[PDB]
RNA sequence: UUGGAUAAGGUGCCUAAAUAUUCGCUCAUGAGAUCCCAUAAAAGGUGUUGGUUCAUAUGAACUAGCCCUGAAAAUGGAUGGCGCUAAAGCGGA
RNA sequence: UUGUUUUCACUUUCUCCCCGCACUAAUGUGGGGAAAACUGGCUUUAUUUCUUCAAUUAUUUUUUUUGCUGAGGA
């Protein structure tokens, strides 16, 4: 009493307008706050406003009520109980490796990209001020070999 | 704020908030340039901003209404002296920062190929519910009596396409700088290579 | 190319004052790249340079440095109050002003 | 501290019964005077 | 009851509260000055030594601050003699400012006048 | 932490009983339990009603024991139960509450905002009664019975806030509101 | 008040819709079908081989709770009377002049005289693509039609309205230009 | 006099400091906006929300916040002005 | 004139089944039941740096970068 392909292929090609299910077990990132920055997966919702955001204790990160205004969520899903607790949560986290998944978005490249050159001493600097002088002599002296 | 000079794209700008923002740059001494004034939209429905208008037109000097308060229908106009009411122009620092400011309608020869920003804080799409009322400058001047509000209208599609020409041009331009990067690149040394890629470049 | 800057910029808003009031001892100044009180705070020790040009030589030389130094911040949106050995003139509000790295 | 804290979780269970209780007897009170 | 009562009635201008031992201590050490000359000639001063605190209470063995901060915050045999030895504290305002001077401490609306009890060692600490 | 989610309330619980005279040699001994700003402002509280439903104030009336008692498991996800009566420009009415938070502390606070915004109702002129428990399919409020469903979603026509830092003056162009 | 609000369409079998940026485009027997919407917030979930159209309004708060039930009947209803064309029933009134018509140049322009004698021009249009022509059964019957609900309806709306005259009471003059009842083709 | 920190009051611009955070309410074709203070009533209110009460997810009656009517004056005109509606309004935190 | 005890009704799930049999917002749902309990809590064992050890208060010891001031001359 189903349906197969049709119903396996027209869910795909629905392209609905909003994404990102709110369902318990997410992960995400504070958008605003002291804690914008820091890693917590979805815990319930308690109301229309505040949400529960919670990072495994790998990331470090506490349980943690938290508008829902200051939030920008992540893709990923654990498949935890609903009550399960901080032993098992640090078990379900690196029972898939969820986070690695995330920063291969472009988003997340572009943030690592960010906080690494934020990092960057003045040497690397400067590296990289050498390494896009050589780049633009080679682009100058194709584009003038391309005519 | 520390630019020669900024050029804000009026178009769906809450008219007070813009002003707010302009008037204190121009106090702290940065000179700001307003194009297509005629596009700015104002909270409240276009009778409500219609009344206050005509509110504002009935007024005048009883002795000499040549003295009398000047109503200067232009939309580019109306966003001028609403920034002039949010400085201190009777003074001779505030004089300054009000000719400080430039206001045009639509957008004129030196502005059709520099950087047109915008201001957030005073987007109507950030500053407005959805479902409440609004009005658009443009609108409110034809019907106060500027009557030029079809000839910008015109101006504008040419702009828009001279504009979707030249960037059609610029976006083959840049894929093309792009496609000599890749080769630009593979053919550059290995350690200058490495520090490009980790740094994302 | 040439002269290299290894300074900050900063622009002179007018003096440490409330409404109707005017405390000329300190200058409240904006830097460029700074809009939280928290980053503010890492310019305090700095020295600040107001350079402004005369109309004729002085000392041979068209031009003129007043020397201050950043005290603390104000507000929370990094401004900060500066100490000048001379108070600035209103004539330069508004003027450029050099936070150099120094100390 | 264990028999302190379980000392503790005695007078504190003390006051809880003594609340549930005082909500029991408010709630008698109100459902006979409801009629 | 007696200075309760007279305090009572000045209870909308005042804010007081229970000192606690560190708070004391750091009045006495950092914004304690002391009356040191003859009688009705005080000449406030600083306490800076243990000269002065034996001079006028070292015949009733009260000789130091140490025994004086051991006097004022268990109310011992001897206030007669500390508090009216000690000059009023004029201390700063508060470093993160007031709620409302205009209403009381014990109103669900912020305020500031009545009785702190225990909340009067941070207010203090953040006066001095 | 983050202090400005931040609510100020801990747990009192301050034992004693009205003072025993010559008159009443054995008085017997009282209990109630309230929260509010701080232990001083319950005290003052508790006093009120005392004076207000039985004949003792702080002049006649004293204690013996003092503790601070917090709850079992701070972290919780709780439903607990109390009672409003307020009074109005022209009247009093009452009403019962219950509302969610993590636990009983910040459960007080989400009401007085309501009321505020709903009655205009000042925190003088509110009374709260008989903390308890609440059970889930029990609410009669259009709202709670989703809260324990067993499986909810909603989008996130959320408008970005974002830090001071970056809420910069001049964008490049105009911001959408889709994210995610 | 609570969060997901909308209602399960059911898609007559006779069209085949589709949708973008809450422009629903769709196609049935007489035609093509878009319209404006974008005064209101709305989404939609769609399916065609299983069909049913859904519009839903999210966090939609009862005062504007209306809007969705509103063109959950409205598009519902449109479909339908783009298949079937929906025909009001209106009569032309006269209690003393039969009516004059003169309906020149193909169902627009549509003119009215003998009504009261003033022997003068009148002319009220209506929609086009949009039919209220003679009833050939009556002839003090005008039957309209027309495929849309606003476009079947406005063009009964805007007649009622257009030769009133003046100066006489509407409970023993009775003149008028009635509009009665609702049928199909 | 030099620094610091505050009171009252404010932090959209005028104007130094929040287009701060957090929770509700309100759309006004004469909205509203700080004690004194610079006017407003009786009477009408199935919008919101919590209500409260009773009748077998089903009807009313009340009740109270905001908004509207009631609400008309003379030189042109004043929440101080600009303006403000995802408030820069009202009630809190 | 109170203590005291007893009675049932609750919770995890991507468990599964059946009916509407797809009616799900979902890789399900509205209704009726079987499941273990991968939830959880409980009692232990050696460890807290694998991972938490918080918050408040009392009592103490420091620390980064820095503004202003230098009376006196025993």
């Amino acid at each position: 009493v189903e349906l197969t392909e049709e119903e396996k292929l027209y869910i795909s090609k629905k392209n609905l307008l909003f994404k990102r299910f709110v369902e318990p077990g997410r992960l995400c990132l504070i958008e605003y706050g002291p804690y914008a920055g820091k890693l917590c997966f979805i815990v319930d919702i308690v109301t229309i406003t505040r949400v529960i955001v919670d990072g495994a204790f790998i990331t470090g990160v506490p349980r943690m009520v938290i508008p829902l205004k200051r939030l920008k969520l992540l893709k990923e899903r654990i498949k935890i109980n609903k009550n399960c607790k901080s032993g098992f949560l640090r078990k379900t986290v690196n029972s898939t490796k969820v986070l690695e998944e995330f920063n291969n978005s472009k988003l997340g490249k572009k943030m690592i990209i960010k906080k690494k050159r934020d990092e960057a001493t003045d040497f690397e600097r400067f590296q990289v001020y050498f390494a896009k002088r050589e780049l633009k002599k080679k682009m100058t002296t194709i584009k003038n070999k391309k005519n | 704020m520390y630019k020669k000079e900024y050029v804000i794209d009026c178009k769906g700008h809450l008219l007070g908030r813009l002003a707010s923002l302009i008037a204190k740059e121009l106090l702290n001494g940065q000179r700001i340039v307003a194009v297509r004034c005629e596009d700015i939209n104002i909270s409240g429905s276009l009778y409500r901003n219609k009344l206050k208008y005509q509110e504002f037109l009935r007024l005048r000097t009883n002795t000499n209404p040549k003295k009398g308060p000047l109503h200067l229908r232009e939309p580019s106009k109306i966003l001028w002296r609403c920034v002039r009411g949010m400085l201190p122009h009777k003074t001779y620092k505030g004089q300054l920062a009000l000719k400080k400011l430039k206001v045009c309608v639509g957008m004129p020869y030196p502005y059709d190929k520099k950087k047109k920003y915008v201001l957030p804080s005073a987007l109507r799409a950030f500053r407005l519910k959805k479902h409440r009322r609004y009005c658009r400058l443009g609108t409110l001047s034809s019907r106060v009596g500027w009557n030029y509000d079809t000839l910008v209208k015109k101006n504008e599609v040419l702009r828009k396409q001279v504009s979707k020409a030249y960037y059609k041009k610029k976006v083959n331009n840049l894929n093309e700088k792009k496609e000599i990067k890749t080769e630009a690149l593979n053919l550059i040394n290995p350690e200058q290579r490495q520090v490009l890629e980790n740094f994302g470049y | 190319l040439q002269a290299v800057r290894l300074y900050e910029k900063g622009v002179i808003l007018g003096y440490k004052r409330s409404q109707r009031n005017q405390d000329p001892n300190f200058t409240l100044i904006s830097i460029k790249n700074v809009n939280t009180k928290k980053h503010a705070q890492f310019y305090v020790g700095k020295r600040v340079a107001y350079v402004y040009r005369t109309t004729k030589h002085h000392d041979g030389v068209k031009i003129k440095c007043i020397w201050g130094k950043v005290c603390r911040t104000h507000g929370n949106s990094g401004v900060i109050r500066a100490k000048f050995k001379t108070h600035i003139p209103p004539k330069a509000f508004g003027d450029r002003v050099r936070i150099l790295m120094y100390p | 501290k264990q028999i302190q804290k379980k000392e503790l979780q005695k007078i504190n269970h003390d006051y809880y019964k003594g609340v549930a209780k005082a909500v029991k007897k408010k709630k008698k009170r109100e459902e006979k005077k409801a009629k | 009851k007696a200075t309760k009562e007279m305090l009572k009635i000045v209870e909308p201008y005042v804010t007081y509260g229970y000192p606690t031992l560190s708070t004391v201590r750091k009045l006495l050490y950092k914004r304690g000055y002391v009356r040191v000359g003859k009688v009705r000639r005080y000449a406030r001063k600083k306490i800076q030594d243990n000269a002065d605190i034996s001079k006028h209470l070292g015949k009733y063995n009260v000789h130091g601050i140490e025994d004086m901060v051991y006097q004022l915050y268990t109310c011992g045999p001897v206030f007669k003699k500390v508090n009216n030895f000690l000059w009023a504290f004029k201390l700063k305002p508060p470093r993160k400012g007031f709620k409302a001077k205009r209403h009381a401490f014990n109103e669900p609306r912020p305020g500031d006048w009545g009785n702190r009890e225990a909340h009067i060692n941070e207010l203090i600490n953040r006066m001095i | 932490i983050d202090n400005s989610l931040n609510t100020n309330i801990h747990q009192y619980h301050i034992v004693g009983r009205a003072i025993p005279t010559a008159k009443d040699k054995n008085p017997n001994v009282y209990r109630m339990c309230i929260f509010a700003k701080n232990d001083t402002n319950a005290k003052s509280r508790f006093w009120y009603f005392m004076k207000k439903i039985n004949k003792l104030k702080k002049s006649n009336g004293e204690l013996l024991a003092c503790e601070q008692i917090k709850e079992r498991f701070p972290l919780r996800v709780k439903n607990y139960g109390v009672l409003l009566r307020y009074d109005s420009r022209t009247g009093t009415h009452n009403m019962y509450k219950e509302f969610r938070d993590t636990t009983k502390e910040g459960a007080i606070a989400q009401l007085y905002s309501e009321m505020a915004g709903r009655h205009r109702a000042r925190a003088s002129s509110i009374n709260i009664i008989r903390i308890s428990e609440i059970s889930s399919s029990l609410v009669r409020r259009p709202h709670i019975k989703q809260l324990l469903k067993r499986r909810l979603r909603f989008p996130a026509l959320h408008l970005p806030t974002l830090q001071k830092e970056y809420r910069k003056k001049f964008a490049s162009k105009r911001p959408s509101t889709y994210r995610m | 008040k609570t969060i997901v609000s909308t209602q399960k369409v059911l898609i007559p079998e006779g069209v085949k819709v589709a949708i973008n940026a809450r422009k629903v485009t769709v196609s049935g027997k007489y035609g093509t079908l878009r319209r404006s919407f974008r005064h209101l917030p709305i989404d939609i979930r769609l399916n065609k081989l299983k069909k049913y159209i859904k519009v839903v309004m999210w966090f939609g708060v009862p005062d504007s709770l209306a809007c969705i039930r509103t063109v959950c009947t409205h598009l519902k209803n449109m479909f339908t009377g783009v298949t079937k064309k929906f025909l009001y029933k209106m009569r032309l009134v006269h209690a003393h002049f039969p009516i004059n018509s003169n309906i020149v140049d193909n169902n627009t322009r549509i003119e009215i005289r003998n009504y009261l004698g003033e022997k003068s021009v009148r002319f009220v249009k209506a929609l086009p693509g949009v039919v209220i022509e003679k009833s050939p059964n009556v002839k003090d019957e005008i039957y309209v039609s027309g495929a849309d609900i606003e476009n079947v309806s406005l063009t009964a709306a805007l007649i009622h309205q257009s030769v009133l005259c003046r100066n006489k009471d509407i409970r023993k003059f009775l003149d008028g230009i009635y509009v009665s009842e609702v049928t199909t083709v």
